[PDB]
């Protein structure tokens, strides 16, 4: 018995960030550098929240970013970007082993076009710390108040009052 | 009363390592001064019970028997050495440890002070009874004696347990003190008249009431003579002595069901004694004048009255000593025979005139001469019914009227008539069965001349 609050249409009408899995894969050491800000917070939130249906203006602000990832991409290395991606696209596991070629081209140009270095291995591995100024939620898992423990028990022992007291048994 | 158990326990150790000849004379005597150390214990305050501890205390009710247990115990002694000679050194010593324990379960039975501990030695005397009763048995049923036995006294005592421990958790103990002085009133509930039956009717099997009265004839009869007069002479007033302590918590819802059970005994004393008038066998006759007499006792302690339970009291006494006598007589005669029917051998009188006389006032005894204790006991129970009740008279004086005619009847068809001339085995009369039946009749109206001491808690 209880309400099930739902946020209206209006809130998650994000922008819709469009582009298929392996143009997200051939950009994904880059876009993990060079955003990791607002996918952290998000996280971070939905992670603390425990409530998707509070953090949306995180996935707002995350998508938000990765647009503008994607238009810089856009914008300055569109030709080795997108021969990168489709040759990704081609294999079945989207394997970056056998597209080593293409991704030194796409490196090299938004080295030298947007000032960006790929992660070395493990880099985007490594747990962060983020600076959201939210406050800690008291009661994530809406918990009721805990019911009291029993009364513990203290006290001196003494001898038991004329012993056994079982039957006829004085001692 | 350790200085009358400990000595008891320690007798156990003398007899099982004694040599193969001393034996017998060693827990003759040594019971001898049990006996006499037991003695003391008639000594009783005024009114208030002596409590030597917690778990064991005594009256001018449990005094008496406990005494009657300890005197008692040579008896037998002497009793069996007869019919036990002819027997492997540890066989005998085991029939004695028998009786020892039989006899240390009785004192404590009588001294207990809690009505479970009570109950616990007072069944616990099954065991060795049962042993002597089976074991030593001479005749046919014996196997069949110990059976009936233990479960007619079972299929009271279990229902007894069940409402001693719901009294335990009700009342909040089984302390005869305590129900006695925190005694509070019995409402006439069904669940207290089922209570009230499990209380009672463990103690009117062991009583026994007529109907459920077989087990005697079936165990008695059968029974080594040790062990049959144990049985009568003590083992019946055990019924009698656990319901004089149960009626304190059992009323006034009593006398309501004491319509069924007291006309149950009034009626049953004259069956028994008209059984007994035709009998074949000395011992079944001995055995249902002990029925008889026992309902008479069973009629005192329901009317409830002061002078009931001390005429309750002085005939349980006295019947003990009389059919321990009784059943002494029977065996020597027996013995001498071999068999048991009352129509082989008459005429001994002449033979032997000692048994003779022994027979005559064992007979006057049973048959409550004045004023032998068994006549007072008689007596004050009649009188009491006769207030209760005046009807009950003619019953009453009915039953020593048949009670008399085979009083006499044995004697006149054992005794007094002609011998029988194809046997010759009746020997002179060996001086121990004598001086038995004198260490049987002399207490007996040495009471007599003093029945103040044997006259219950009530005097």
């Amino acid at each position: 018995p209880g309400i099930v609050e739902l946020p209206t249409l209006e809130d998650l009408k994000v922008q819709e960030v469009k582009v298929s899995s392996s143009v997200l894969k051939a950009a994904a050491h880059h876009y993990g550098a060079q955003c990791d800000k607002p996918n952290k917070e998000f996280m971070l939130c939905r992670w603390e929240e425990k409530d998707p249906r509070r953090c949306l203006e995180e996935g707002k602000l995350v998508n938000q970013c990765a647009l503008d990832f994607f238009r810089q991409i856009k914008r300055h290395c569109a030709e080795p970007f997108t021969e990168y991606w489709t040759c990704i696209d081609y294999s079945g596991l989207q394997l970056f082993r056998h597209c080593r070629k293409q991704q030194a081209k796409f490196d090299e140009c938004v080295l030298d076009k947007l000032g960006w270095v790929r992660p070395d291995l493990g880099e985007l591995s490594k747990v962060t710390k983020v600076k959201t100024d939210r406050p800690l939620p008291e009661n994530p898992y809406h918990s009721r108040a805990r019911p009291e423990p029993n009364p513990e028990a203290e006290g001196d022992l003494k001898p038991a009052k004329h012993g056994s007291r079982l039957f006829f048994w004085t001692m | 009363m350790l200085k009358i158990i400990i000595p008891t326990t320690m007798l156990l150790p003398m007899t099982w390592m004694s040599k193969h000849n001393m034996i017998w004379i060693n827990a003759t005597v040594h019971s001898l001064l049990i006996s006499l150390i037991s003695l003391s214990l008639l000594n009783q305050l005024g009114e208030n019970s002596l409590n030597f501890s917690l778990t064991f205390f005594s009256d001018s009710l449990s005094a008496p028997l406990l005494v009657l247990t300890t005197w008692l115990l040579p008896l037998m002694l002497m009793a069996s050495q007869s019919h036990l000679s002819k027997e492997t050194t540890t066989r005998k010593k085991l029939y004695i440890t028998m009786l020892i324990l039989l006899q240390l379960f009785l004192i404590m039975t009588f001294t207990a002070t809690e009505l479970i501990l009570f109950y616990i030695l007072f069944e616990a005397t099954l065991v060795p009874t049962l042993i002597i009763i089976t074991r030593w048995g001479n005749q046919t049923e014996r196997l069949n004696a110990g059976l009936y036995f233990l479960f007619y006294t079972l299929a009271g005592s279990l229902p007894l347990l069940v409402a001693l421990v719901y009294i335990q958790n009700t009342t909040g103990s089984l302390n005869f003190l305590i129900i006695h002085y925190w005694s509070h009133p019995l409402s006439n509930s069904w669940s207290n008249i089922f209570m009230w039956l499990a209380c009672i009717m463990a103690f009117m099997v062991k009583m026994p009431l007529y109907g459920l009265h077989l087990w005697l004839p079936k165990a008695h009869v059968e029974a080594p003579i040790a062990g049959s007069m144990v049985l009568a002479a003590v083992l019946l007033k055990l019924g009698g002595y656990g319901m004089m302590r149960i009626t304190t918590i059992l009323n006034p819802l009593t006398n309501y069901m004491a319509y069924p059970f007291l006309m149950l005994s009034m009626w049953g004393m004259i069956m028994t004694s008209s059984i007994c008038l035709r009998q074949t066998d000395l011992k079944s006759l001995i055995a249902y004048s002990s029925v008889s007499h026992m309902a008479l006792v069973i009629v005192a302690i329901m009317i409830q009255t002061p002078w009931s339970f001390m005429g309750a009291t002085a005939l349980m006494i006295a019947h003990g000593l009389t059919s321990s006598m009784l059943f002494c007589l029977a065996n020597t005669n027996y013995e001498r025979v071999h068999s048991r029917t009352m129509i082989l051998a008459r005429g001994l009188q002449t033979l032997l005139p000692l048994m003779a006389t022994w027979w005559l006032m064992a007979s006057l005894t049973n048959l409550a001469l004045p004023p032998s204790i068994n006549l007072i006991g008689e007596l004050f129970i009649i009188t009491a019914s006769f207030s209760w009740s005046n009807i009950t008279i003619i019953l009453m004086g009915m039953n020593m009227m048949i009670t008399a005619l085979y009083s006499l009847y044995m004697l006149i068809t054992t005794q007094r008539g002609k011998y029988t001339h194809h046997i010759n085995n009746i020997k002179a009369s060996f001086t121990r069965e004598n001086a038995l039946m004198a260490l049987h009749i002399l207490p007996l109206l040495l009471l007599t001349l003093n029945p103040k001491m044997i006259l219950g808690p009530l005097y």
